RNA sequence: GGCACCUCGAUGUCGGCUCAUCGCAUCCUGGGGCUGUAGUCGGUCCCAAGGGUUGGGCUGUUCGCCCAUUAAAGCGGUACGCGAGCUGGGUUCAGAACGUCGUGAGACAGUUCGGUCCCUAUCCGUCGCGGGCGCAGGAAAUUUGAGAGGAGCUGUCCUUAGUACGAGAGGACCGGGAUGGACGCACCGCUGGUGUACCAGUUGUUCUGCCAAGGGCAUCGCUGGGUAGCUAUGUGCGGACGGGAUAAGUGCUGAAAGCAUCUAAGCAUGAAGCCCCCCUCAAGAUGAGAUUUCCCAUUCCGCAAGGAAGUAAGAUCCCUGAAAGAUGAUCAGGUUGAUAGGUCUGAGGUGGAAGUGUGGCGACACAUGGAGCUGACAGAUACUAAUCGAUCGAGGACUUAAC
């Protein structure tokens, strides 16, 4: 089943929605190994929403992805990049969009880390 | 459950009419009082529509002599003979549990003809 | 499904209005009671005109239950209101008539004479 | 006494002849093969080591590959004896496919129970809960070990612990229907175990 | 829950027998190393079968 | 009760809630001898602890009384069983009163109202799970079962029968047939319960520039349903059918006492007891078993004894995980690949989404359309992550006999 992370359930939605937005701008992010495994299930579904290009589908992205600015000067919304950049790049591929390499444990509390990036 | 679907297919009853959860259909049920089987007609509004192949069931309900009756009928049981939907009814939901407490004209408001 | 200390409204012209349960006669034993079970009971309330009077201790057979009764056919029945008919020694009901629907579960038992007084059987 | 053990897949309802509803458990059952035949004059007892669910050679150990070589059969997973088969019963290596079991036969069922995980005594043994009110701190806990005089806990005294995952017999279950073409068993009544777990189908004691 | 007596050094060390952590497994890198524990990116070159991602 | 040998540098009282177990002078059930035993129903004395042992009203109570039941609602031991498990209601602190006694101060197995019940388990104990070594070579498996535990209770109706019996009234023994209670073991497919990343409706405020359409918060804001999993109040099953020797009894042959006599010789019959049949753990049953199938009989030292370095069968470290799970362990798997996630197709759930058009002053309604949305449930699909590698791991001891 879905991992809890120990967070309050209301926090859990925001905790996932924040990571989905930060991946859009940064393209890649390093977090804990366990949170990383949970992360791939949510983000890849969001990419599927951007495939159809439907106006209704874009509103669904608003339910998760927050209104944060992406690229500088272009002033694209974080939602907009998925419908303009990521979608065209994966028109051929179907799933497997987010590989997650493992990384050594953090010194600050022994927590294992893992890279998260689109591919 | 493709294998499970293969077993249920033999007992499937395609003869039954399609119907919305909110309607006053009249199931016929033979009753073996012994030896002759009486046919007791039973009109009423369906509520629950649980899924699960042969295990599917629906809860027809009817007030009788000032008191209601909740006689559940499984969808694919042999005992059913014929079903006649006397009236269709608009429903904002799927589980109309509330109507039983809303005697009596108020229940009719959810029973509007379609 | 009926527990001890459970008031059950009258279903016949015994003159009683409401009838609290005392104890199931089944076994040491069962607390639960579906339909057709005999249970000793107190008459908490009664209509002014009738043989029954308040506080009398008389047995009564269950007629209707809010709980969904089970059948081998898989059909289930659950009345909006619980009910019982008053009976003493011989199982002929004290009530001249029985209001409302009556469960068929009584019929399998040799209680069939009670079924005859029923306006309808479901 | 025969027993074609096999994994259950899903619960099903099945009505037939009579209009009464009959709960039914699916069982994969067949095929099964006699990997070996025990002899009392050598092995010291009568038994047949039936297997179930053949698998690829990659998962098979070399010694396991030799054990099935005598059976003239591909390597296969779980193996169980079923005392006491009526010898000679079958020739070595003969296939079996639900042919023995008729719908009218009564059938005992045994298999590993579904894991409930580590649990308290109330689930493990059905002990009554303590009061939740009237200022009582006590509830759920097993309670006193017993008498002070022995100056020791009695062995076998109930305590909370892990439950399930142990083999548990369920006697006198009845078969409803037979589907040899699909190798399906249709036994009436609940059958113990987790979904897709192995389940023996030994003949019931009679009479 | 007050203990009745101080523990002996024997029982203490016997309790210490299982307390020790096990050594993590390790493998030489295909590229350089050394070394790298299985199924996690090295902190050195950062190579991963055998792609270089930092 | 008596005595003052345990404890006044602490043995925490009574009654309950909890869980028990033990002993029989046995409440019930099963086996009977004698009856002022017609039958029915009882009385009494012997076998028997296997099992079962009630829901409430009164009282802090035990006890007792009462009500409704039950085959019966038996006693007692275990620090008048159990407070490092709980309850403070009763006594047994400090407050306050009544009655009575005392000049008073106060007192009263007289009564009434209120009144902090502390504690991280070291060891022995018990309920579960591992890490080591042994089992004269290493392994993968399957099991024999010395021993141990669990299960062990019964009601009604339908027959023989309205027969045996009795003037009647009443009404069986025995042998069969069905349906329940109590309890136990399992599973969700029905009945439902829950279900915090599922669906829908809806309130206030705020954030997306404003609309439409949403987000945040307010117990998951609230409300209505629900997949899976977990669950009983749900379902299915269980105590069945029989043997071995017996207990009290019933005896058959016959002596010591020519008759007689259950026994002293010899043979029977006979119980929910005991032993097994039933189910479960089990060769650390150091007595370490048995059978099936694999690896080979190395390379280096030391003349010998013996010790090292690799490897084979196999296994592990690590990793994808769940039918498992506190952690280990267990099971499904590790690229001639479906282990998990994703992607498609379904099942189930919630149910007429957005957009657009139309009707209506508006609010909304209808159509497009069983649409839309879908967390764990399935079927395929390498699209991703289970890389790359490492480690552990046997050369079969010495005798005797049969060959």
């Amino acid at each position: 089943s879905y991992r809890k992370l120990g967070r309050t359930s209301a926090q859990r939605k925001a905790m996932l929605r924040d990571l989905t937005t930060d991946l859009i701008i940064n393209e890649r992010i390093e977090t804990t190994e366990t949170r990383a495994k949970e992360l791939r299930s949510v983000v890849e579904k969001m990419i599927t929403l951007g495939k159809r290009g439907d106006l209704h589908a874009r509103r669904q992205a608003a339910a998760y992805i927050r209104n944060e600015v992406a690229n500088e000067e272009n002033n694209q919304d974080a939602l907009q990049k998925l419908f303009s950049d990521i979608a065209t790049r994966y028109e051929e591929r179907q799933g497997g969009y987010t590989r997650i390499m493992k990384l050594g444990p953090r010194r600050g509390d022994g927590a294992p880390m893992a890279i998260i990036e689109l591919v | 459950q493709k294998l499970i679907e293969d077993i249920t297919k033999e007992q499937l009853r395609t003869d039954l009419p399609a119907f919305r959860p909110g309607d006053t259909l009249r199931v016929h049920v033979k009753v073996v009082e012994g030896n002759r089987e009486r046919i007791q007609i039973f009109e009423g509004v369906v509520i629950k529509r649980r899924g699960g192949g042969i295990s599917e069931t629906f809860t027809v309900r009817k007030i009788s002599y000032g008191v209601g009756v909740e006689r559940t009928f499984p969808v694919h049981t042999p005992k059913i003979a014929k079903i006649e939907v006397v009236r269709y009814g608009k429903v904002r939901r799927a589980k109309l549990y509330y109507l039983r407490e809303l005697r009596g004209k108020a229940a009719r408001i959810k029973e509007i003809r379609r | 499904m009926i527990q001890q200390e459970t008031r059950l409204k009258v279903a016949d012209n015994s003159g009683a209005r409401e009838v609290l349960t005392i104890k199931v006669l089944g076994g040491s034993g069962r607390k639960t009671a579906n339909i057709g079970d005999v249970i000793v009971c107190t008459v908490k309330q009664a209509t002014p005109g009738g043989v029954v009077k308040k506080g009398e201790v008389v047995k009564a057979v269950i007629v209707r239950t809010k709980s969904g009764a089970r059948r081998s056919d898989g059909s289930y029945i659950s009345f909006d209101e619980n009910a019982c008919v008053i009976i003493r020694d011989d199982k002929s009901p004290r009530g001249t008539r029985i209001f409302g629907p009556v469960a068929r579960e009584l019929r399998e038992n040799n209680f069939m004479k009670i079924v005859s007084l029923a306006p309808e059987v479901i | 006494t025969k027993g074609i053990l096999g994994r259950k897949i899903g619960m099903t309802q099945v009505f037939a002849e009579n209009g009464d509803l009959i709960p039914v458990t699916v069982i994969e059952a067949a095929p099964n093969v006699v990997l070996q035949k025990k002899t009392a004059e050598n092995d010291g007892y009568e038994a047949i080591q039936l297997g179930f669910d053949d698998k690829r050679e990659k998962l098979s150990n070399k010694p396991e590959k030799g054990h099935v070589a005598k059976a003239e059969t591909a390597p296969k997973r779980f193996v169980k004896e079923l005392r006491g088969v009526e010898m000679d019963a079958y020739e070595v290596g003969q296939e079996v496919k639900v042919e023995i079991f008729s719908a009218g036969e009564i059938v005992d069922v045994t298999g590993v129970s579904k894991g409930k995980g580590f649990q308290g005594a109330i689930k493990r043994h059905g002990q009554s809960r303590g009061p939740m009110s009237h200022g009582s701190r006590y509830h759920r806990r097993p309670g006193s070990m017993g008498p002070v005089d022995p100056n020791r806990v009695f062995k076998g005294k109930l305590l909370p612990g892990r439950m399930g995952g142990e083999q548990i017999t369920v006697q006198n279950l009845e078969i409803v229907k037979v589907d040899a073409e699909r190798n399906l068993l249709l036994i009436k009544g609940n059958v113990p175990g987790a979904k897709k777990s192995l389940i023996t189908v030994k003949s019931a004691v009679k009479s | 829950a007050v203990p009745f007596r101080r523990t002996s050094k024997m029982k203490k060390r016997l309790r210490r027998t299982h307390f020790k952590l096990n050594v993590p497994g390790m493998t030489e890198c295909p590229s350089c190393g050394e070394m790298k524990l299985s199924h996690r990116v090295c902190k050195a070159c950062g190579s991963y079968n055998g792609k270089d991602i930092n």
